[PDB]
DNA sequence: CCAGAAATTGGCACGAAAATTGCAATAAATACAA
DNA sequence: TTGTATTTATTGCAATTTTCGTGCCAATTTCTGG
C-alpha cells in the first residue's frame, strides 16, 4: 500500500459510519492509481460454404 | 442476424513426420452391438418358436 | 484399378462424403476432374486451369 | 470529329468419354449321426 | 467308413444418362480515313 498522513477527528459528517475523507493532493500525485489489462479474442473458423 | 452452418467431416487427413496420415472421424463412425441378455437365452430347453426367432 | 474394384463401387463410396484437411473441408468427388493436353505430352486438370485463369 | 469497317462472346450442335444405377439372394467349407 | 444342415464368404456387370471439350455463327464492342 501507501504511507498516508492521517488525523483522527470528525469532519462535518463526511466520515460518518466508516466513511473516509481524502485530500485532492492524493489524487493529483497518482498514489492509488492502478493499471488493468483486458483480453479480447477473434476466432476465424471453417464453414461448409 | 445469422450464424454460419458447418459440416462434420467423415475422413481426417493430417501430416505427421512428413507423412500424410488418413483416418476416419471417430466421432461419427457408425457402430452397433449384440444384446447379450436376449441372445443368452438361445437354449434348446426353451420353446422352438422362440429358438428359431 | 489401384484398389482392385469396379468403378461402380468407387462411385457409390465417394457420394456425399467429406474430407477434412489442414487446408479445409472438401468432397471426395471434388478430386476428380477432366484434363487438357499440354505441349510435351503433359496434362493439365481443369481445376488447375480455372485457378490459373 | 464522326461514320464506315474490324474483334468479342455466348448459344447450339457434334462426337466421345465418364459417372450412374438396376440387377436383392447365392455358393463353398465344415461338423455330426448311422 | 459317408450324406446332410450350418456358417461364413460373396463389394461386380451393362445399359444408361450426364458431362467433357471444341467448332460455327449472329448479335455486340473497337480500329481507321475524309
Amino acid at each position: 500500500g501507501q504511507n498516508m498522513r492521517v488525523a483522527f477527528m470528525p469532519w462535518n459528517g463526511y466520515n460518518f459510519e466508516d466513511s473516509i475523507l481524502v485530500s485532492e493532493r492524493v489524487v493529483q500525485e497518482d498514489r492509488f492509481t492502478t493499471i488493468h489489462i483486458q483480453e479480447l479474442a477473434c476466432v476465424s473458423r471453417d464453414t461448409k460454404l | 442476424t445469422g450464424e454460419p452452418e458447418y459440416v462434420i467431416p467423415d475422413v481426417l487427413v493430417r501430416k505427421h513426420n512428413g507423412h500424410w496420415t488418413v483416418e476416419l472421424n471417430s466421432d461419427s463412425i457408425p457402430r452397433l452391438q449384440i444384446n447379450q441378455h436376449y441372445a443368452s437365452m438361445c437354449n434348446n430347453a426353451r420353446n422352438d418358436g422362440d429358438s428359431q426367432f | 484399378q489401384a484398389v482392385e474394384m469396379h468403378e461402380s463401387t468407387i462411385s457409390r463410396v465417394t457420394t456425399q462424403k467429406y474430407l477434412h484437411s489442414p487446408r479445409g473441408i472438401f468432397e471426395l468427388k471434388y478430386f476428380f476432374s477432366s484434363h487438357v493436353n499440354t505441349e510435351g505430352g503433359g496434362e493439365a486438370s481443369s481445376t488447375a486451369i480455372r485457378a490459373l485463369v
